[PDB]
RNA sequence: AAACAUCUCAGUAUCGGGAGGAACAGAAAACGCAAUGUGAUGUCGUUAGUAACCGCGAGUGAACGCGAUACAGCCCAAACC
RNA sequence: ACUCGUACGGUCACUGAAUCCUGCCCAGUGCAGGUAUCUGAACACCUCGUACAAGAGGACGAAGGACCUGUCAACGGCGGG
RNA sequence: GCUUUACUGCAGGCUGUCGCUGAGGACUCUCACUCCGGGAGGAGGACACCGAUAGCCGGGCA
């Protein structure tokens, strides 16, 4: 069984969903953690300086 | 390289854990205030998943229903005693001090009241040899003379299920089923059969450890493999 | 080669020829208080210590003469260029 | 004449001698059974506390904090490092234990502000410090001529920014001349080389 | 650094915690143009790629002072009550 | 974690059902045990040095090594004349 | 990426020493501390654990 096309048919699991806090479809319904805003993981909003060029 | 299997074990991930949620009970001796006035009646004999041996369900006078580490020869209806003044018969528990020398015992405590630590496996037994007012000498299943507090409790007789080891598994499938009831990753791939990156013995055109197997006691995890601090090897001499 | 323990030669101190006694230079003991000694302590830490992690070099097949020339009258010594000599034994 | 306070002081110059010795030996047994941060009704070293600004008044709190002794509890590098940056054992943190204690206490009392702290001994594996904290929102303090200054907004979370006495010392700000070229006005403004 | 280990890149990138409209520093256990002298603290210009560091290699690198900007000095602990 | 486990256990390795068998080698390397004597760091101690300190030397000496022994179903070896 | 008796280091293990740490080259004790016990109390004990440092081993890792 190839890792490509044939293995794509088995994908019918729902993981990332619309986040209650930020609105992005990044709330992982299994982990109950938003990969975009951090909801479920931290009170503070998910943020990182690497999301932009160092001097900007 | 990569961490060897022995190192993956320590993390205690599912693959290496024991099926605890399926285990029945911790067969520790009952805790008696004193007097020995505690007696119970064997209500049933059950299979202990964690030891491949039988265990006995006991109902005590004060209403306590508990599984117990059963010696050979215990059956339903039989009455058992646990205390300093318990009778000296198979299936009864009392401090070594009260036990007559030269009597096979099992589920011997390490420290008085700990519930039992020694001689708990199928068909084994410790042999109470010497008495005293300060120390009770016991011969453990491995042949080692152990000095114990006479206040250490123990059960008279040998553990049930002896001879379990006399029959061969015959097939992989039988080993398989037993392993599924233990905290062990099985089957076993030999170090010499792995790539260099995976084990000290891995690599090489043909299989062979590219080094002596007797490893030092001081070796770090990841390197302590093969024959650990062997005092000798082989069968010779 | 052989070397006379004493002989007449120029003493740059008396500024005239006088008898001298020749001696091989004996190594003086270190004190462990020179600047280099303190730099070694200051700069050696966790990991490699640069120059302080290098170990003793090699040896030349033959060493040059390393002698002191002591004036027999003023008692002061002077040094000279050395010359390669497999061995140097004194006479008397 | 000598203040009674001077006697507490003199006792603590040699915590390992006299009655104080016996007290500590007795006390630490209880301390070892208490938690990381324990509020206490009265300072163990009254002279030191009052000296640091303590007062028997509403809004003034004292708490004893214990911290593990020794160097940094650091994890070895999981990626490439030149020999220089592979150390683990001899690495120590840049904040002294007293500072760590001050912060833990302050976290426990979110509404309070650290005023100062002092040491009350240690055993073989931990150190204890007592921390004086002030309630900036209590009127008994807002009206105190000696403590009302700590009520200012810019004094919020002062401990976490190194504004404490232990903070300023640890930042190498004690000296006003030679040696403080890289510490004053801040470690950061000097490129973090102090 | 024409490799590379000290060094360098750099206390940089990135991470943890926290305040404000600005922060931080700040009224000498200072300086040490050594003086019959200066007089809290930032900052700017300079002092200066100087002193100092360094496989004394490559490189790293201040301060006092001076000219400016702006200026401001106070409160506890204790003694005695 | 193993472990509601305790030597009829479970960890670490090698070989790879049964059957008949499995020789010689402990010098080197590994492991382990022992060790009169030798060697063996720091702190404390002593001498010199310094009104102190740096430092130099001494005495003591742990593991380890030297040395001895055990061990090949331990790494491996079993030739030329 | 991998190897090792390559170079240099870093974890880790063993071992000495200092602190925790007390009383009367071998010893007794109990009071810290450790462990067992539901508890009373028992076992151990200035050791061990832990912090610091020193020597040895150290492709387990960089
Ligand atoms: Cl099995
Ligand atoms: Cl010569
Ligand atoms: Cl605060
Ligand atoms: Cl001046
Ligand atoms: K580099
Ligand atoms: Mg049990
Ligand atoms: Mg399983
Ligand atoms: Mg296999
Ligand atoms: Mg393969
Ligand atoms: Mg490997
Ligand atoms: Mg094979
Ligand atoms: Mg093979
Ligand atoms: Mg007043
Ligand atoms: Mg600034
Ligand atoms: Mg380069
Ligand atoms: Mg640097
Ligand atoms: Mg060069
Ligand atoms: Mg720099
Ligand atoms: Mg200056
Ligand atoms: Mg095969
Ligand atoms: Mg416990
Ligand atoms: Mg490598
Ligand atoms: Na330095
Ligand atoms: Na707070
Ligand atoms: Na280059
Ligand atoms: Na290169
Ligand atoms: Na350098
Ligand atoms: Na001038
Ligand atoms: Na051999
Ligand atoms: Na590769
Ligand atoms: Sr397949
Ligand atoms: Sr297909
Ligand atoms: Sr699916
Ligand atoms: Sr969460
Ligand atoms: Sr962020
Ligand atoms: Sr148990
Ligand atoms: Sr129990
Ligand atoms: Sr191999
Ligand atoms: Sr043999
Ligand atoms: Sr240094
Ligand atoms: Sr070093
Ligand atoms: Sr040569
Ligand atoms: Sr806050
Ligand atoms: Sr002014
Ligand atoms: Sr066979
Ligand atoms: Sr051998």
């Amino acid at each position: 069984t190839g890792a490509g096309t044939p293995s794509q048919g088995k994908k019918n699991t729902t993981t990332h969903t619309k986040c209650r806090r930020c609105g992005e479809k990044s709330y992982h319904t299994k982990k109950k953690v938003c990969s975009s805003c951090g909801f479920g993981k931290s009170a503070k909003r998910r943020d990182y300086e690497w999301q932009s060029k160092a001097g900007e | 390289g990569r961490r060897i299997q022995g190192q993956r074990r320590g993390r205690g991930t599912s693959t290496f854990r024991a099926p605890s949620h399926r285990y029945k009970a911790d067969l520790e001796h009952r805790k008696v205030e004193d007097g020995d006035v505690i007696a119970g009646t064997v209500v049933d004999i059950e299979h202990d998943p964690a030891r491949s041996a039988p265990v006995a369900a006991v109902e005590f006078e004060d209403g306590d229903r508990r599984l117990i580490l059963a010696p050979e020869g215990v059956g339903v209806g039989d009455e058992l005693q646990v205390g300093v003044s318990a009778e000296i018969a198979p299936g009864n528990t009392l401090p070594l001090a009260e036990i007559p020398e030269g009597v096979p015992v099992c589920n011997v405590e390490s420290s008085p009241g700990d519930g039992g630590k020694f001689a708990r496996a199928s068909g084994v037994n410790a042999q109470l040899l010497t008495h005293d007012r300060n120390v009770a000498v016991v011969k453990l299943p491995s042949g080692e003379m152990k000095r114990l507090d006479p206040q250490c409790r123990a059960t008279i007789g040998v553990v049930a299920g002896g001879g379990r080891t006399d029959k061969p598994f015959v097939k992989a499938g039988n080993k398989h089923h037993k392993m599924k009831a233990r905290g062990t990753k099985w089957p076993n791939v030999r170090g010499v059969a792995m790539n260099a990156v995976d084990h000290p013995f891995g690599g090489g055109g043909r299989q062979h450890p590219g080094k002596p197997k007797s490893i030092s006691r001081n070796a770090p995890p990841g390197r302590k493999v093969g024959d650990i601090a062997s005092k000798r090897t082989g069968r010779g001499g | 080669m052989q070397m006379p323990r004493r002989f007449n030669t120029y003493c740059p101190h008396c500024n005239e020829h006088q008898e001298h006694e020749v001696e091989k230079v004996r190594s003086g003991r270190q004190t462990g208080m020179k600047w280099i000694d303190r730099q070694r302590e200051r700069n050696s830490g966790i990991g490699n210590d640069g120059k302080f992690s290098k170990v003793p070099g090699g040896d030349k097949p033959t060493k040059k003469t390393d002698l002191k020339y002591r004036c027999g009258e003023c008692g002061k010594a002077h040094l000279r260029e050395g010359w390669r000599a497999g061995r140097l034994e004194f006479q008397e | 004449a000598r203040s009674a306070y001077s006697y507490i002081r003199d006792a603590w110059e040699n915590p390992g001698d006299g009655q104080l010795a016996e007290l500590q030996w007795q006390r630490q047994q209880e301390w070892r059974n208490e938690g990381a941060v324990e509020r206490i009704e009265r300072p163990t070293r009254l002279d030191k506390a009052r000296s640091q600004g303590y007062k028997a008044k509403q809004g003034v709190i004292v708490a004893r904090v214990s911290v593990r002794k020794g160097s940094a509890r650091k994890r070895r590098h999981k990626a490439g490092r030149r020999s220089k940056r592979q150390g683990v054992t001899r690495i120590t943190r840049r904040k002294d234990i007293q500072r760590v204690a001050e912060e833990r206490a302050s976290r426990t009392f979110p509404n309070l502000r650290v005023l100062n702290s002092y040491s009350v001994g240690q055993d073989g594996r931990q150190k204890w410090h007592e921390v004086i904290l002030i309630d900036p929102n209590h009127p008994a303090i807002q009206n105190d001529d000696d403590l009302s200054w700590i009520c200012a907004d810019d004094q919020a979370d002062r401990v976490f920014r190194g504004l404490t006495g232990a903070g300023r010392r640890n930042r190498g700000l004690s000296g006003k001349g030679k040696g403080s070229e890289k510490t004053r006005p801040s470690l950061r403004s000097n490129g973090g080389k102090a």
